[PDB]
RNA sequence: UAGGAUAGGGGCCUACCAUGGUGGUGACGGGUGACGGAGAAUUAGGGUUCGAUUCCGGAGAGGGAGCCUGAGAAACGGCUACCACAUCCAAGGAAGGCAGCAGGCGCGCAAAUUACCCAAUCCUGACACGGGGAGGUAGUGACAAUAAAUAACAAUACCGGGUGUCUGGUAAUUGGAAUGAGUACAAUCUAAAUCCCUUAACGAGGAUCCAUUGGAGGGCAAGUCUGGUGCCAGCAGCCGCGGUAAUUCCAGCUCCAAUAGCGUAUAUUUAAGUUGUUGCAGUUAAAAAGCUCGUAGUUGGACCUUGGGCC
């Protein structure tokens, strides 16, 4: 026997249905060109969760209101929506969780944040800095774009101290046109 | 199947030893003894899992063989003793 | 600087030791190595000697600054050379890495349990 | 009609049985008749070029399709296999080693290649595209 | 007759490959497939 | 019924007796490219297909049979015999069982190292201590799967939208900064090594540190551009294209889709309300038996506690 082999495993995206399609074209293509993303799959991936989401909410509703089997996990889904930025303060209820879209859920991408904290140019820029070891999210250096922020993590989004936008030393770039300069 | 087993699988220890499904191909078997061998708790599962005093398969034995154990008002060496239930 | 904080500490009288979580927040550096650390440890925990100290399974934090292991100190050192295994013993210095095969060893088992008497050993 | 007795299970059960047997794919998988093709219920095929032949396609059509009489290896079945990619009759050599794939249609002629239902896939253990693009040599 | 097996492509002429620049890939390559569709589009993509 | 045998019930076997036992609610017999299950894929619901493989149960050690020891075996990394292979040999004899690990031949469309270690999980022995091709570790690995680079910004030149300013877009143009792929002290990892994580020093401008796979008539997103061929060569899953002006073949440019993934072949889920219990059909499209009787099956009129509170 292998133990390995015990290691659960799955996919995240699903592809669609009909592939060529202009409207459905274009309406991807719109939302990765302002969201800054590399292919259709980033979106497609946010597509497949925001649909598991949905068809748990759905499940949960067609329950009757003094089932717990519904209470509970009403409670839970509510308590992650509010938690992830998702859910506004004015929509507690199992129904508003149901008109969620995609645009909701990469509003909350670290790139998309850091992008219309300031920090970033564009948000291009906001992925490139990303990937390239500039951005800590609390304390904890994050290099991954895809990293969905918390509200109570929202307000220490920061360069980091490493950084030279952080206040780190010169890269080599810099060090090596001292270097040139020096001499 | 011509006889007795001395093996037990990880995935098929009892529920209540919550073990950790990656790490390792097996779970102490129970010795025989006092309690039914699926609803006891043997040693080895109380100095480790349950107390951070033993750290391995090799520290369990490192203090039993010392003698430091005395379940049920006698010392017990074999770290697979099946204390199942209120036990002392 | 260098600072060390020991977590989930516990005084197991069992084995006659102190184990514990230890994490090095170490800024400015790659890591801290295991040599240097020990005389850190033992002046903060009043060590007379240097050996009965073992840190091992090291992990430095993704992003760097930090880092996270387990560290144990005995009483005495002839405690210590009790309950450790083999290994622990050498990174220490305290004991000797004997060169052996394992392969070897059965290819000799397996020749020799051929022979009966004492002449097992006179077929070197 | 329907039989909708709530003690008729058996009734409707053993109709759709006996029923299911109409199906086309059905009666295609469970005769188990799959099994005497050439293929032998395999997706690909390896065997030895006979000859190398033409067909005249079908009408409306007017062309020569090179194919290539070939035996299998595993049974010793000789099928034709259509020979793809204008100018890849000429990689293919007589008693040479070749990787025989289906055409597509699952047992049935494709285009207008009169009862041709295999395509060579490999030769010499190249593939004719790697040949065809220049990507790789006959050995 | 398999005589002429391979005629047309044998008897083609051959042009070799052009020089430019490599397109920009991953990310860069949809920026600039959306800038082409929305951006600056205010009727065939290979007119 | 009475014994025999077994650890023990029992036609399990023996003597005697009786004629019973199963079957259209499918016995008996045949096929299975059939080990059974937990489960897998696809799933509006119902469903259809698969289930050799790491968990449970069973069976086997080339094919059958017999047995010793032992608490436990009809054991094969135990014996005895026969059949089939096959190994030395001094030709009198002797020894065999990889469907264990690694490896070889063969078969094939189809599957990796004759490596290290008991450090972990556990098991076994007289045993804290030996041993463990169980198990773990490294090697090969685009089976499958996760995250994710291949550039971002400014100026200048050119061109647009809200005479003018701003906004926005392209240039092997000009600048600077940023970084990891790579390399490498070092520490860490590890039973010992290695990978990762961390990090000195070096490391990008055509940032050559050069993205690919399929297509561009319709289905189906993208060319009635240019050159070649001329019902030939070929393309084409289907419809179809090529007979001197080819939007479909052979190539260049341009463009499209997916993108470190894509094409092709088989099997089967959906699509399929084209298997229809949910939920299909039968005048003419395929499909009411020539007609009636008829057992099993399926299906069968109405009628019998309500006031009565309390609660
Ligand atoms: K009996
Ligand atoms: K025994
Ligand atoms: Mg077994
Ligand atoms: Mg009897
Ligand atoms: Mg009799
Ligand atoms: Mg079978
Ligand atoms: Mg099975
Ligand atoms: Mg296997
Ligand atoms: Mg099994
Ligand atoms: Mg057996
Ligand atoms: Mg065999
Ligand atoms: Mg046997
Ligand atoms: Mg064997
Ligand atoms: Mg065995
Ligand atoms: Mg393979
Ligand atoms: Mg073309
Ligand atoms: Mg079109
Ligand atoms: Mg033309
Ligand atoms: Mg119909
Ligand atoms: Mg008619
Ligand atoms: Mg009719
Ligand atoms: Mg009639
Ligand atoms: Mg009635």
């Amino acid at each position: 026997v292998h133990v390995n082999f015990y290691r659960n495993y799955g996919k995240t995206f699903k592809k669609p249905r009909r592939p060529y399609e202009k409207e459905r074209l274009d309406a991807e293509l719109k939302l990765v060109g302002e969201y800054g993303l590399r292919c259709k799959r980033e979106l497609w991936r946010v597509q497949y969760a925001l649909s598991r989401i949905r068809n748990a909410a759905r499940h949960l509703l067609t329950l009757d209101e003094k089932n717990p089997r519904r209470i509970f996990e009403g409670a839970a889904l509510l308590r992650r929506m509010n938690r992830y930025g998702l859910l506004a303060e004015g929509q507690d209820k199992l129904d508003y969780v149901l008109a969620l879209t995609a645009e909701n859920f990469l509003a909350r991408r670290l790139q998309t944040l850091v992008f219309k904290a300031g920090m970033a140019k564009s948000i291009h820029h906001a992925r490139v800095l990303i990937r390239q070891r500039h951005i800590r999210v609390g304390r904890q250096i994050v290099n991954v774009p895809s990293f969905m922020v918390r509200v109570e993590s929202e307000k220490h989004i920061d360069f980091s101290l490493t950084s030279p936008f952080g206040g780190g030393p010169a890269g080599r770039v810099k060090r090596k046109n001292q270097k040139k300069a020096s001499g | 199947a011509r006889g007795l087993k001395k093996h037990l699988k990880r995935l098929n220890a009892p529920s209540h030893w919550m073990l950790d499904k990656l790490g390792g191909a097996f779970a102490p078997k129970p010795s025989s003894g006092p309690h039914k061998a699926r609803e006891c708790l043997p040693l080895i599962l109380i100095l480790r899992n349950r107390l951070k005093y033993a750290l391995t398969y090799r520290e369990v034995q490192s203090i039993l063989m010392q003698r430091h154990i005395m379940v049920d008002g006698k010392v017990r060496t074999d770290k697979t003793y099946p204390a199942g239930f209120m036990d002392i | 600087a260098v600072t060390l904080r020991t977590r989930k500490f516990m005084t197991n009288r069992l084995l006659s030791r102190k184990q514990f979580v230890l994490e090095v927040i170490h800024p400015g550096r790659a890591n801290v190595s295991k040599a240097d650390l020990k005389e850190r440890l033992a002046k903060i925990y009043e060590v007379k000697d240097s050996n009965c100290i073992f840190v091992f399974k090291f992990r430095t934090h993704f992003g760097g600054g930090k880092s996270t292991g387990f560290g144990l100190i005995y009483d005495n050192l002839e405690a210590a050379k009790k309950f450790e295994p083999k290994y622990r013993l050498i990174r220490n210095g305290l004991a000797t890495k004997v060169e052996k095969s394992r392969k070897q060893i059965k290819e000799r088992k397996n020749r020799t349990k051929k022979i009966r008497g004492v002449k097992k050993t006179k077929a070197g | 009609g329907k039989t909708r007795g709530m003690g008729a299970g058996r009734k409707l059960k053993t109709h759709r049985r006996n029923q299911r047997w109409a199906d086309k794919a059905y009666k295609k998988s469970h005769l188990g008749n799959e099994w005497k093709k050439p293929f032998a219920g395999s997706s690909h095929a390896k065997g030895i070029v006979l000859e190398k032949i033409g067909i005249e396609a079908k009408q409306p059509n007017s062309a020569i399709r090179k194919c290539a009489r070939v035996q299998l290896v595993k049974n010793g079945k000789k099928i034709a296999a259509f020979v793809p990619n204008d100018g890849c009759l000429n990689f293919i050599e007589e008693n040479d080693e070749v990787l025989i794939a289906g055409f597509g249609r699952k047992g049935h002629a494709v285009g207008d290649i009169p009862g041709v239902r295999f395509k060579v896939v490999k030769v010499s253990g190249v593939s004719l595209l790697a040949l065809f693009k220049e990507k790789k040599e006959k050995p | 007759s398999l005589a002429r097996a391979g005629k047309v492509r044998g008897q083609t002429p051959k042009v070799a490959k052009q020089d430019k620049k490599k397109q920009p890939r991953g990310r860069a390559h949809k920026r600039i497939q959306y800038n082409r569709r929305f951006v600056t589009a205010v009727r065939g993509p290979n007119s």
